[PDB]
């Protein structure tokens, strides 16, 4: 714990920003940093400063964080320090892989709540969900013939 | 006998694909209108316009109801909302209209 | 029988009967997202709305402008309440230092702090939210039950209606698996998956 | 409300109501995987784009 000079990686953190002036930020397996930690207050600390140091900025980041054996994080105290938490799951039933998606917290704001598969294909991710499906068509006054002129007689 | 049903009873039509049940809903519907009062149709199949087309061959006239502000026809299917989410919105519709009959 | 707050969200009054109780603490625990802090956000707005019912809001995790906006978008004028002194946000912040070991923190100088807020507003209901970075530290099962009885008891002395979050973690209802032994009211709010459809759900 | 930054995958900007917070973090989890690194990819790729 606290080997890390959280300020030493905020400096430089900080100069990796001002090279581009950047305004998305992207932290990829910070669990080497946190995963030393072994007292679970000094690791929520730990965590909360750093959220901080990146909410001052007024940074937009994105953090990807390893389930291991829990059910959102492996050490379990990310998901009740951030404001938006998505879950991605692939799980397997009767043999056939699904990848899922969901939102299980966001706070400010109404958002969906289900889960809504996905896919990662040519071009990259692709949700299609089905709750964004209404009942608002057009409608039109032609026909369409069967090509059999004996069953389109029959209307 | 006397003429109907009783008036805040709870009325189900029942009956295979095609059988008629929408056309019978659209009539009492219709009828309540055109004796000056409101109504409400819960569609949770067909879209508005089609169901405005689709009950004008029965002679009903649908559209003359909604335009008179006397018909409140409403269309979402059942996915579009969580079973709690469904009970609000109709609640809260059926409160602001203050219809007389709800389909 | 016992008297009884309002929450002012009706249906959870029908069924508490007149709402949570005058006087006591309540814990609402739940995992993450379930809203169990919307929920002591409206019993502390609702409280000061309807009743004229100073609040304060304890934080020991987020800052007072994130509690504000996250409740911006549900038409809560907060900030209108915080400039009229009907509601005070407090933030008791913890270092990593000073979290490490058990009664680490003077929980005397913690009421004394809490006491100051309370008499800045004359407030009658309270929320404390994260309590976790405070009692987490605590790593024997004894000492912690102790420590978490004399906040309880220092709550009650007051007679200051109290809403403590707690997060769920792995356990049933709670993480550390006391504070609800130690309440008196134990309200769950839970968020299950079932053919891919989530529901929330409320339990008292 | 609060504002939104736009992800540029389309489907979840509808669902999220404009995409994830601005001046906020956020936390993608998942196991081995699950695509969390493609989503942070897309997601600085397309606000870049
Ligand atoms: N101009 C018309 N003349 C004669 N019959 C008609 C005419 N228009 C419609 N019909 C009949 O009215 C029926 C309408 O069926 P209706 O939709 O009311 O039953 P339903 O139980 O609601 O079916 P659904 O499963 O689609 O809900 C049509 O199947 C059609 O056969
Ligand atoms: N304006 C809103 N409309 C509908 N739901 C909302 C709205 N604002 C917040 N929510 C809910 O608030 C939830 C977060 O709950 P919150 O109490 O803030 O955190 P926690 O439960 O971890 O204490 C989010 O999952 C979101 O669904
Ligand atoms: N061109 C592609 N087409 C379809 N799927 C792809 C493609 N490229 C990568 N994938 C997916 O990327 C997955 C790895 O996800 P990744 O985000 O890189 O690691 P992690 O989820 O552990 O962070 C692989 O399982 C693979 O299925
Ligand atoms: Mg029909
Ligand atoms: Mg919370
Ligand atoms: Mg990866």
């Amino acid at each position: 714990i606290g080997d890390y000079d959280l300020e030493g990686l905020f400096l430089r953190l900080e100069l990796a920003i001002d090279t581009v002036g950047a305004k998305r930020v992207v932290l990829d397996t910070i669990e080497s940093l946190f995963s030393a930690f072994s007292n679970p207050a000094i690791l929520r600390a730990e965590i909360r400063r750093l959220f901080d140091w990146l909410k001052e900025r007024g940074l937009t980041t994105v953090i990807t964080a390893e389930r291991g054996d829990g059910a959102l994080t492996r050490q379990g105290l990310e998901e009740y320090v951030s404001d938006c938490v998505i879950l991605l799951d692939h799980r397997v039933e009767n043999q056939i892989s699904t990848r899922r998606l969901r939102i299980v917290k966001y706070r400010g704001t109404a958002h969906g709540t289900n889960e809504y598969p996905f896919l990662i294909d040519t071009d990259g991710f692709s949700v299609l969900p089905v709750s964004a499906l209404g009942l608002l068509h057009q409608v039109h006054e032609e026909r369409i013939a069967s090509g059999v002129p004996d069953l389109d007689a029959m209307m | 006998a006397g003429g109907g049903f009783f008036r805040g009873s709870s009325i189900l039509v029942s009956g295979v694909a095609g059988a008629g049940k929408s056309s019978l809903a659209a009539h009492f519907a219709a009828a309540a209108c055109a004796r000056g009062e409101r109504a409400m149709y819960f569609s949770f199949e067909e879209a508005a316009d089609q169901a405005v087309r689709n009950m004008r061959s029965l002679g009903l006239d649908l559209g003359r109801w909604r335009d008179a502000g006397l018909l409140r026809f409403m269309a979402t299917r059942p996915t579009f909302y969580s079973l709690e989410m469904h009970l609000a919105v109709i609640l809260r519709e059926v409160m602001r209209f203050e219809p007389s009959v709800v389909v | 029988g016992i008297g009884k707050s309002p929450t002012g969200i009706q249906g959870f009054d029908e069924l508490t009967l007149g709402g949570l109780p005058t006087g006591r603490p309540s814990l609402v625990c739940g995992s993450a997202g379930c809203g169990k802090t919307l929920f002591a956000s409206t019993f502390l707005i609702n409280g000061v709305r309807d009743h004229g019912e100073p609040g304060v809001f304890v934080t020991f995790e987020e800052r007072p402008e994130d509690i504000v906006n996250n409740v911006a978008s549900l038409g809560f004028e907060l900030d209108k309440l915080i400039e009229e002194e009907k509601i005070a946000i407090e933030h008791i912040a913890v270092d990593p230092s000073e979290v490490a070991e058990i009664g680490d923190y003077d929980l005397e100088g913690l009421f004394l702090r809490l006491e100051l807020a309370i008499d800045t507003v004359g407030a009658k209901r309270v929320v404390l939210d994260t309590i976790e970075s405070l009692f987490s530290a605590f790593s024997n099962p004894a000492i912690l039950r102790a420590e978490i009885r004399r906040l309880f008891d220092w709550l009650k002395e007051r007679g200051l209606t109290t809403v403590i979050t707690a997060e769920r973690g792995d356990g049933a209802l709670t993480r550390q698996g006391l504070e609800e032994y130690v309440s008196d009211c134990v309200i769950l709010l839970d968020h299950r998956v079932e053919n891919q459809i989530s529901t929330r759900r409320l339990r008292i």
